[PDB]
């Protein structure tokens, strides 16, 4: 793959945006698949 | 100056006859824009699906396994979207396509052929001239192939009718 | 005997048909020239040659058991615990159930764990020189001589016959549904 | 005059599924007010595959558009005395865009 | 210079053929990216582990320690029938073993500091197994590929006890296909959700 | 430079390129010599299983204007690369024969279709009535 089009996917907007799309996107799926998470269970 | 095929049609810059199955046809300029090389790495992609699916759509008239229900090839699409089998085609097809990724990468970088993944397990390429002259069959067999493929399923949709058995009757 | 150039040699093609390739040397037995799809350029020829001999007499034995049971051949008190059938499905499926398959098996995969892979993989790494197929067994002699020439090429004609044969014979039982013979 | 027009349905994740409201006709989804559904009906669309067929023809107008702007600053950019044709551009947005932009419509 | 495994490709850098099972497969280039060090010390871990999750699965299937908290053929049931305990101990420990063995040196950063240190050697040889210089390349290699196919098989064999309720063992001598009514796959969004 | 007797008495060709109006008449020509010789064809012989502008009506519900208007919009697509193309960038005899009966079926086919719209009758029912 090309070598500017990587050092343009690793500027700071672009990992930025995917980064917190990844971070979104698992705080999502956590709360589909386990909901209401008020607690800790225990 | 002019086209191999299109005699009042000048060549196409980008087309030198580098590639193999080429007679300068190309009239809406698509190598004026695009890369040479991955329009012959599309033109062969979708050339060997389509010799794929038309020796498919004659071996599923002609048998079918005995685990899979006998049926028509478009219902065929059909069932197995619903059943699972084709969600495992396609995943394992996006699978080979990841390298193919790569490999579409590598013809980027200047260090592959637009078609050539090596594939010879039987030996058939002997030497480079009859490497060319398959080559040339293969394009012409892709190009073939697509114009039927289309043709078998538009076919099939006006007349509900298989290939084969289209052939036998009428 | 070895006959190069007329048989088991090279410039020897069994089949004109299919052409001579350059990555199949004579030196191996049997060699007839027969290889269209040129496995013989990529494949390790040591594996292939032991493979193939061992495939031989795995279905020279074979041709020689259909053919005993088909003609309804049997050591005594077989025929009560085995299936009475002549049938080679039926007999084995019998003897699956009988457990005679299976200590065959034992036995034939002991050997093969303790044996055929160590010779395999000496022969291949290069640490015996083993020649392909070769498992030191002449009892009754019949080597040495004949062994190189004739006796290795007679074992692996006799045995490419055998594994058609044996092929043929089994596909011939399912199509007819009647044993030969 | 009894349904509300909705196009955005919401996904069930953390209760957020009480926005797919009751608009009508066996419909749960966000209430829209953009005015394309007065727009479609205006238009005499009638149905939901012709809703397809429009939105693939965007979709192609966004790609040739793409497309244009790719090809016109790299490939075949026009010269500025191409630009200061104001007689010809005002020509032709009156003649040719508004005025067979209404033609069209008309027809 | 193509590869060997994927003839189509560029054989990849990091790659020399010097490491047991370095056939040339990396299409994806991940060891230009990331240090090749690093990858067989996780390579080599992870077959290790799936290495003995696989022997885990069938062995639990035909051995169990004793009581009934150890009765579980189906191995997925076994997680959670486990004394909780126990199974934290034995998270616990893994931990205690991860820092002792790597010897404080855990992260991508410090991992290799030593340059004696080499991916894959913990300095595991309690019989001395590895004291034949000769075998090394056999054992190595064999090591890699044992756990390549481990990796493999484990993960199977979880997904097919997800697919059929049924240890994999069991799974195998009393087989029932696929009905397709359940286990679909994905559609979270097709229905738009529910 | 063929079929110059002269006449160009509006001055067509000095406000528009003598290639693409020489390519509009000659294709012209050819299209209408096509649809003269269709014309006297259809009340002459009809083929097997089968107006001037009523067909044509006809014709587009059975698909068979269709079809043909789908494969000659492919070579005309080809032909629109060819005047491109031109524009950027015995024999003679036959050249001059060729835009003559071209501009001669031009009239002939204007004359069949107007026929047609007075009797309601093909070129060869005028002739016969
Ligand atoms: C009659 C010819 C014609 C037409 C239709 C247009 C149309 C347009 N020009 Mg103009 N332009 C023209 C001639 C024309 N131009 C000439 C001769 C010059 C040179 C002096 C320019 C110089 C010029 C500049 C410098 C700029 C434009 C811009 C624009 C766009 C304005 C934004 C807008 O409302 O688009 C939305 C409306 C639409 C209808 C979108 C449709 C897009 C296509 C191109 C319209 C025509 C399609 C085709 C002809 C229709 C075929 C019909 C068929 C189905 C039967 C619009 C697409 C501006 C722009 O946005 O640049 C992109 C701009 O900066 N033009
Ligand atoms: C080797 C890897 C592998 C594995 C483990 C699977 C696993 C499966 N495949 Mg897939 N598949 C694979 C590779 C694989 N596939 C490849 C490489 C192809 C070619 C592109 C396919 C094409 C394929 C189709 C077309 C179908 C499956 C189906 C199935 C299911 C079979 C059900 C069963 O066990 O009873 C069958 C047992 C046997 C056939 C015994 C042998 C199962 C989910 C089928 C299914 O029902 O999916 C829901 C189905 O229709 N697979
Ligand atoms: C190498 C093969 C082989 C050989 C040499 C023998 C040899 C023998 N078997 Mg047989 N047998 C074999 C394989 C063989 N068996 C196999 C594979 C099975 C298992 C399926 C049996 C099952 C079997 C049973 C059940 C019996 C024998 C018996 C006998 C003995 C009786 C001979 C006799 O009086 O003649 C008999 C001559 C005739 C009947 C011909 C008339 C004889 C030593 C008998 C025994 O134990 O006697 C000591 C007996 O009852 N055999
Ligand atoms: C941020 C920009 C923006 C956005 C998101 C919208 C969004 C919307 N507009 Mg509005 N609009 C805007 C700017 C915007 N507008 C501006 C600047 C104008 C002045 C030209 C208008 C004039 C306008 C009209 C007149 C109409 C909308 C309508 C709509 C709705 C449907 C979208 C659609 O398909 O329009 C589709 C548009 C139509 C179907 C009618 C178009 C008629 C105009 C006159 C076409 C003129 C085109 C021409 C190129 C303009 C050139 C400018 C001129 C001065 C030279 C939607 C709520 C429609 C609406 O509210 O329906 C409920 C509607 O009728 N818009
Ligand atoms: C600090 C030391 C310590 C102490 C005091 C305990 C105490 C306890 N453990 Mg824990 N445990 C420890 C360390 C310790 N553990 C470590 C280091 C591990 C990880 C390897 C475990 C893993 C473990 C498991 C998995 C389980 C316990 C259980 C128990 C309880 C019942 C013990 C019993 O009945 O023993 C009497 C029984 C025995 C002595 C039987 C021993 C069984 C054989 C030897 C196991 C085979 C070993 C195997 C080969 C492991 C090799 C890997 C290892 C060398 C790294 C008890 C609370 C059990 C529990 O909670 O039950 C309620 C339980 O399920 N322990
Ligand atoms: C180049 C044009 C062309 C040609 C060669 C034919 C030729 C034929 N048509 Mg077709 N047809 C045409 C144009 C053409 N048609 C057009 C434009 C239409 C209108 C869309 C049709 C509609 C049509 C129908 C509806 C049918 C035919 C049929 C036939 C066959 C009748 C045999 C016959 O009487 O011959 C002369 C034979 C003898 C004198 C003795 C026998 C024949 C093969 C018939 C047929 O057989 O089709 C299955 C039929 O039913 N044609
Ligand atoms: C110092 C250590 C010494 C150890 C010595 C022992 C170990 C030596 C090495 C052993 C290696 C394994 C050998 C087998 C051991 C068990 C033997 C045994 O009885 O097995 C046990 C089982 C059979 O189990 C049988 O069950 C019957 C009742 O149902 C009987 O009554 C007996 O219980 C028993 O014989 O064996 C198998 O299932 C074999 C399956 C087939 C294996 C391959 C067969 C040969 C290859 C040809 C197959 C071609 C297939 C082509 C494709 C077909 C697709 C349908
Ligand atoms: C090296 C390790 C190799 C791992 C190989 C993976 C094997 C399993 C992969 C899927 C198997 C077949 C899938 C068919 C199943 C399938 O396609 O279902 C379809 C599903 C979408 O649902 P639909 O729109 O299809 O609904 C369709 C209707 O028919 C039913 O309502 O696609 C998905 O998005 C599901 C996957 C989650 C996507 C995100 C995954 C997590 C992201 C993590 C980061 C990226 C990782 C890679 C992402 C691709
Ligand atoms: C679903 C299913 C299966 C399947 C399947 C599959 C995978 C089928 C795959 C089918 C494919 C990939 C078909 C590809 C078609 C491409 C075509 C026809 C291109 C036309 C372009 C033309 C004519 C041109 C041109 C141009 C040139 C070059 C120069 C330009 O300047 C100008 C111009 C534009 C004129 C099967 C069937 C086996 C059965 C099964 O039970 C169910
Ligand atoms: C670290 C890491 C890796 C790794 C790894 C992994 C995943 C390792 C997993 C290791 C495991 C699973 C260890 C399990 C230990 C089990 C024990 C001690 C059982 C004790 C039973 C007891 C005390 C009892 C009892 C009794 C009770 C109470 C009551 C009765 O009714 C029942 C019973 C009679 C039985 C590796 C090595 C691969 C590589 C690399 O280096 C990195
Ligand atoms: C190094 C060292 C030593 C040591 C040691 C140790 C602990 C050595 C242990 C080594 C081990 C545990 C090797 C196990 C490998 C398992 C494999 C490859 C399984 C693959 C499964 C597959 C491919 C599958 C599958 C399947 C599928 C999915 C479908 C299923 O229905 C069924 C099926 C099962 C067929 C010691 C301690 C002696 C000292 C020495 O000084 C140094």
């Amino acid at each position: 793959m090309d070598s500017n089009f990587l050092k343009y996917l690793s500027t700071a907007p672009v990992l930025f945006t995917v980064w917190l799309s990844f971070t979104a996107s698992f705080i999502i799926e956590a709360n589909r698949f386990f909901p209401d998470m008020l607690y800790f269970p225990m | 100056d002019f086209s191999a095929a299109v005699p009042f049609l000048k060549r196409p810059s980008n087309l030198d006859g580098a590639y193999i199955g080429d007679v300068g046809f190309d009239p809406l300029g698509f190598s004026d824009v695009f890369d040479l090389r991955v329009l012959r790495e599309a033109e062969l992609k979708h050339g060997r699906f389509a010799m794929l699916a038309v020796l498919g759509f004659i071996v599923q008239e002609l048998y079918t396994f005995p685990f899979f229900p006998k049926m028509a090839p478009v219902d065929a699409h059909d069932y197995f979207v619903k059943q699972g089998g084709g969600s495992q085609i396609i995943f394992w097809i996006s699978f080979v396509e990841l390298f193919g990724v790569v490999a579409l990468f590598e013809t980027l970088q200047g260090k592959r052929e637009p078609g050539d993944f090596a594939f010879d397990p039987l030996g058939l390429a002997k030497d480079e001239a009859t490497l060319e002259r398959y080559r040339l069959a293969e394009v012409k067999h892709a190009r073939l192939a697509m114009i039927a493929i289309g043709g078998f399923i538009h076919q099939y949709w006006v007349t509900k009718q298989t290939v084969l058995e289209q052939l036998g009757n009428f | 005997l070895w006959n190069e150039g007329k048989i088991q040699g090279k410039g020897v093609s069994v089949i004109p048909l299919f052409p001579r390739p350059a990555s199949l040397d004579g030196t191996f037995p049997g060699d007839q020239g027969f290889d269209p799809f040129g496995f013989s350029s990529w494949v390790n020829m040591k594996f292939v040659a032991e493979a193939e001999i061992k495939h031989c007499r795995l279905a020279m034995l074979a041709f020689a058991g259909i053919m005993v049971e088909s003609a309804g051949i049997s050591f005594p008190g077989a025929t009560s615990v085995l299936g009475s059938s002549k049938n080679i499905f039926e007999i084995h499926d019998k003897a699956v159930a009988s457990g005679a398959m299976g200590q065959i098996l034992l036995w034939v995969s002991f050997f093969e764990v303790v044996a055929g892979v160590p010779a395999m993989n000496e022969m291949l790494n290069g640490e015996s020189s083993r020649i392909p197929g070769y498992y030191a067994f002449d009892p009754l002699g019949q080597g040495k001589g004949d062994k190189m020439g004739r006796m290795q090429l007679s074992e692996i004609q006799n045995g490419r016959l055998a594994m058609l044969a044996v092929s043929g014979i089994v596909h011939h039982t399912l199509i007819t549904g009647k044993g030969p013979l | 005059t009894a349904v509300k027009p909705s196009a955005q349905v919401v996904w069930p994740i953390v209760g957020q599924e009480v926005l797919n409201g009751d608009v009508g006709g066996g419909f749960q989804g966000v209430q829209v007010t953009s005015g394309f559904f007065q727009i479609w009906r205006s238009s005499g669309i009638t149905s939901e595959v012709e809703l397809y067929w429009c939105a693939l023809a965007g979709l192609i107008m966004s790609g040739l558009m793409i497309f244009a702007g790719w090809f016109h600053y790299h490939k075949a950019a026009p010269k500025l005395e191409w630009f200061q044709n104001a007689e010809s551009m005002l020509n032709h947005h009156l003649s040719g865009l508004l005025g067979l932009g209404c033609l069209s419509w008309a027809g | 210079a193509k590869s060997k495994a994927v003839p189509f490709l560029s054989q990849p850098e990091a790659l020399d053929g010097s490491m047991a099972g370095d056939v040339g497969f990396d299409p994806f280039g991940i060891s230009s990216v990331i240090d090749i060090k690093w990858l067989r010390e996780s390579e080599l871990k992870h077959g290790r582990i799936c290495m003995l999750a696989a022997t885990g699965c069938l062995v639990q299937e035909v051995v169990h320690l004793p009581g009934p908290a150890f009765s579980q053929k189906m191995a997925l049931n076994a997680w959670a029938a486990a004394p909780r305990g126990g199974m934290i101990s034995i998270l616990v420990a893994i931990g205690l073993i991860e820092m002792i063995s790597n010897r404080f040196a855990l992260t991508a950063t410090d991992m290799f500091a030593n340059p004696n240190r080499v991916p894959g050697d913990l300095g595991f040889d309690p019989l001395s197994l590895g004291a034949n210089p000769a075998n090394r390349a056999r054992f190595e290699l064999s090591e890699v590929i044992h756990g390549r196919a481990a990796m493999m098989g484990f993960s199977g064999m979880v997904h097919q006890m997800i697919v059929s309720k049924q240890a994999p063992i069991e799974q195998l001598m009393h087989f029932k296909a696929v009905d397709s009514s359940l286990m679909k796959l994905g559609g979270a969004a097709g229905n738009l959700g529910y | 430079v063929p079929g110059d007797a002269g006449f160009d008495p509006l001055t067509i060709s000095a406000w528009l390129d003598s290639r693409w109006l020489r390519e509009a008449e000659i294709k012209h020509c050819r299209v209408a010599m096509l649809a003269a010789a269709g014309c006297i064809a259809q009340d002459i012989f009809q083929f097997p299983g089968a107006k001037m502008t009523a067909l044509h009506d006809a014709a587009v519900k059975a698909g068979s204007m269709g079809q043909m208007l789908f494969w000659i919009g492919f070579v005309e697509a080809i032909s629109t690369a060819a005047t491109i193309q031109m524009l950027q960038g015995g024999r003679a005899r036959m050249e001059l024969s060729e835009i003559k009966n071209g501009r001669l079926a031009m009239i002939g086919f204007s004359g069949m279709v107007h026929h047609y719209f007075i009797t309601g009758k093909g070129p060869i029912e005028l002739l016969t009535s």
